[PDB]
């Protein structure tokens, strides 16, 4: 599936830093005619990211499917021993301050080379050596950032709730609105990523809309370009009309995010304005691009289904009888195909209507409260009488001591 | 087939096959006001509008469904209007069920009065 | 009309096939049947509890 509509000028400016190389793992499978160009930039890229055991992975993957180079890998391995020398000095001093200060700066470094297992174990044992309120604040950012890389959330969720409640709700006033690095914006983005991966789109949107663009420019946790995409897709699928208007359209904080991507902004506005033919068309074009997003690929199919289902319910809400020819056109589908979609919606109970497949008109169904109440009350009486007469026979077999040996 | 015939309940299983068609047709009433005989036969797998017409007609005769057949357009219309619970016959039905509950209550009260007068009882209470 | 109905500022529905707007001058005090529904639901669970008290 070739997608030549992708504007490389905009995409190259959307990601910055380490996220560029990670995307190419899946993209390079079906995007030829750039291997020679990639080698040109590879002269200044082989030394970058301190790759040691990633180099063997890339070349073996395509070779198994369908020595100047090997010299670089062998030479770079010697640098692994040099970094171990700095660790010895801190232990010899036997000073708590010296170890604590250098630990935080050294902690970020093991992440780059690839010692994920070693770096994580340090924070677990260092918790008992931290007693000050400040030391509590710093470790929260570190453990969440590392755990995101290895894709776990059971530990993250446990510490997220405790940190916000145990110290008297973030020390009441918040310790002069935190330090220079505002952590309040960072946990909101982290919570959205954690809840989105937990198949909880409603909570992910809520934790993503409460973010300020002025303090949301960290190219380490999540790109700001797709923050609007995540916060818009999740809110569109889960939030109702009251929640969408109050939390998205009228939200001044989220308006700045929408300026980054005009496509997602127009999709949400068209959905609000009951313009479904145009809104769904833009979603179809964007669907292929979202499939390449690492945090959004598995949720694309379910989010699109929820958005379309919400559109179908909202379309028929102001109608007591709707033409199926106009309804099908508004959803870019045929009358016969739309009839199958409405059959599942009515059976599930999301739409209270019936389909007249002679003139192709969807008639809203108005239930009768009096008739419904009478029939369910008589059914309850019939079931109760059967149950009572069955147990009054059971009292006979229990009294008479009847059983099978 | 061997298991069901060995247990001698052959025919009860065949009634399950026929009741599945009725169950599928009854589900059409929860979604449609008017369905073509051909279209209905494709959803319930009856393989023919003539077969669907006979299946629907039998259900109306037995009272399992509330529908009518229109041969002018080849359509089946579902009339979901069982009862308005206003006729005096509904009052008669209510008092028939009420009398059953009253008689049930009389037996329940009488049998616990046998427990109270039991010499074995009240000795352990 | 669709925007007003979705915003709950107009209480009515649109009959598209007839180009009509039927308002909602209905829905009187039928809360008696709603109360009877709760009475029936509570009774439905009450029979099961009494019959299945201990064994």
């Amino acid at each position: 599936v070739e997608n030549p509509s992708l504007d490389l000028e905009q995409y190259a400016a959307s990601y910055s830093g380490l996220m560029r190389i990670e995307r190419l793992q899946f993209i390079a499978d079906h995007c030829p005619t750039l291997r020679v160009e990639a080698l040109k930039m590879a002269l200044s890229f082989v030394q970058r990211t301190f790759n040691v055991d990633m180099y063997e992975e890339i070349h073996r993957k395509l070779s198994e499917a369908t020595a100047w180079v090997e010299a670089t890998r062998k030479k770079a391995l010697l640098k692994l021993e040099k970094l171990d020398t700095d660790l010895k000095n801190y232990k010899g001093n036997s000073i708590k301050e010296s170890i604590r200060r250098g630990h935080d700066d050294l902690g970020d470094h093991y992440l780059d080379c690839g010692d994920l297992s070693n770096a994580l174990k340090c924070y677990s044992r260092a918790r008992d050596y931290c007693t000050s309120a400040k030391h509590v604040i710093n470790m929260c950012l570190n453990v969440i950032k590392v755990s995101v890389y290895l894709q776990n959330w059971s530990h993250v969720l446990s510490y997220v709730s405790k940190a916000e409640s145990t110290p008297e709700i973030a020390e009441q006033r918040g310790e002069r609105d935190s330090q220079t690095q505002a952590i309040l914006t960072k946990l909101k983005c982290a919570a959205g990523l954690a809840e989105l991966a937990a198949r909880k789109y409603k909570q992910a949107a809520k934790c993503l809309l409460l973010a300020s663009f002025d303090h949301c420019d960290f190219p380490e946790l999540l790109s700001p370009s797709n923050v609007a995409i995540y916060g818009g897709l999740c809110a569109l699928a889960t939030f109702d009309r009251q929640e969408l208007q109050r939390n998205v359209i009228s939200s001044s904080s989220f308006k700045l995010f929408l300026e980054l991507e005009p496509q997602v902004r127009d999709i949400i506005f068209k959905f609000y304005e009951s313009k479904y033919a145009s809104c769904l068309k833009m979603l179809d074009e964007m669907k292929d691009n979202l499939l390449l997003d690492m945090y959004l690929a598995p949720h694309v199919r379910t989010l699109y289904t929820q958005i379309r289902n919400r559109a179908l319910i909202q379309y028929f809400s102001p109608y007591v009888s709707a033409d199926m020819h106009r309804m099908a056109a508004a959803f870019n589908t045929t009358v016969a195909a739309l009839e199958d979609e409405l059959t599942q919606l009515i059976l599930e109970g999301l739409i209270s209507a019936r389909v007249d497949s002679h003139s192709k008109i969807l008639y809203a169904r108005d239930v009768d409260q009096r008739s419904t109440t009478f029939e369910k009350s008589l059914l309850m009486g019939k079931e109760f009488q059967r149950r009572a007469k069955a147990m009054m026979l059971r009292a006979a077999v229990l009294r008479n001591q009847i059983h099978v040996k | 087939s061997e298991t069901f015939t060995r247990d001698n309940n052959m025919g009860l299983v065949k009634q399950c096959l026929s009741s599945l068609y009725k169950k599928n047709i009854q589900r059409l009433t929860k979604t449609f006001l008017t369905l073509s005989l051909q279209d209905m036969a494709s959803r319930v797998q009856l393989s023919g509008p003539q077969e669907a017409e006979k299946y629907v007609l039998h259900m109306i005769e037995d009272g399992e469904i509330f529908a009518s057949i229109n041969q002018k357009d080849g359509m089946v219309s579902f009339h979901d209007n069982p009862e308005k619970y206003n006729n005096p016959a509904m009052l008669h039905n209510i008092d028939q069920e009420m009398l059953k509950c009253i008689e049930l209550d009389e037996r329940l009260k009488a049998m616990d009065q046998e427990i109270t007068v039991n010499p074995q009882f009240v000795q352990k209470s | 009309l669709v925007q007003c109905i979705l915003d709950n500022t107009i209480h009515g529905r649109i009959d598209q096939v007839n180009q009509l707007l039927e308002l909602d001058h209905q829905k009187r005090g039928g809360a008696r049947y709603t109360a009877l529904d709760k009475w029936t639901n509570q009774l439905n669970s009450l029979n099961q509890a009494v019959v299945s008290k201990l064994a």
